[PDB]
């Protein structure tokens, strides 16, 4: 039905972690980064990806990619 | 006439948020608050 | 380490945000619904 | 012939200056606006290299 | 969020390494006066591809 149709629509569509995240402040000294995120209600408004999904996938792959690209800037500063 | 008109260049290194820049076809003459900028343009054009 | 030069951190994280995707079938995105009583789904 | 020189180089070459004058000339404002006050730090260290 | 000299203009090296001196003027300082600087770096608005700024504008 139409509800399930829009459900499949939001499903097969990809969310990009940018489209959910708000401003990203990075307090420095050590090294510290904070990512804002909106409320679960608007979160399921645009979406229907669950909080635990955010937790797991965010942590793991966000970590890996941040690592890689900061290694990129490090290796460019080596040049 | 510019420096006579309330805008003066800072010999001591100073700069604020609100102030903007004034340049005479490639020369820093001073700095100004933008409302003063528009008033300067107006009086200058009338003088012209 | 302290010897490493300053890094453009906020831009790095902003890119990393766009550079990670949760549920992306490899090679698809942007599904849309458009108006015939034969309802169909547009997919990019 | 193309030619390619770094700006901090030519800027220090022009006047016998203090690097603090350089910064307060670049980001003279709203002291420590994060974006410019970090990018200017990076440039300054890179030329100090 | 910076650290200059006061005698000369040479931007001092980061206090994290060791004591503080300008490479040219060689003035020396108390390292603990300016230690533990606070740096809060933010990201400008309207830079992320949105999904909800539509309903949020
Ligand atoms: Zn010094």
């Amino acid at each position: 039905s139409d509800k399930r149709a829009s459900a499949f629509c939001k499903e097969v569509n990809k969310l990009v972690l940018s489209e959910v995240v708000r401003q990203v402040r990075v307090t420095e000294k050590t090294y510290a980064i904070r990512l804002d995120l909106y409320s679960r209600d608007e979160y399921q408004d645009e979406y229907g990806v669950l909080q635990e999904e955010i937790e797991s996938t965010f942590s793991n792959r966000f970590l890996k990619i941040l690592n890689r690209i900061i290694k990129s800037y490090l290796a460019k500063s080596k040049q | 006439l510019l420096l006579s008109l309330g805008v003066d260049p800072p010999s001591v290194v100073g700069h604020e948020s609100g102030w903007g820049c004034v340049q005479l076809d490639g020369k820093i003459v001073g700095w100004c608050t933008y409302k003063l900028a528009k008033h300067v343009a107006d009086v200058l054009r009338l003088m012209k | 380490p302290i010897n490493t030069e300053k890094l453009l951190m906020v831009s790095l994280v902003e890119k990393a945000c766009s550079e990670t995707v949760i549920h992306e079938i490899p090679g698809i995105t942007r599904c849309f619904s458009k108006p015939d009583t034969v309802p169909k789904v547009i997919t990019e | 012939n193309e030619y390619l020189i770094p700006s901090m180089m030519i800027l220090k070459a022009l006047l016998e200056t203090s690097d603090k004058e350089i910064f307060e000339g670049i980001v003279g404002k709203d002291l420590g606006n994060t974006f410019l006050t970090d990018r200017v730090e990076l440039m300054l260290r890179a030329y100090k290299s | 969020s910076l650290i200059f000299c006061s005698e000369c203009g040479n931007l001092l090296e980061s206090t994290t390494a060791q004591w503080t001196t300008c490479d040219q003027c060689q003035s020396v300082y108390p390292s603990e006066q300016f230690a533990n600087l606070v740096v809060e770096t933010k990201s400008s608005a309207s830079a992320f591809p949105s999904a909800l700024k539509l309903k949020h504008s």
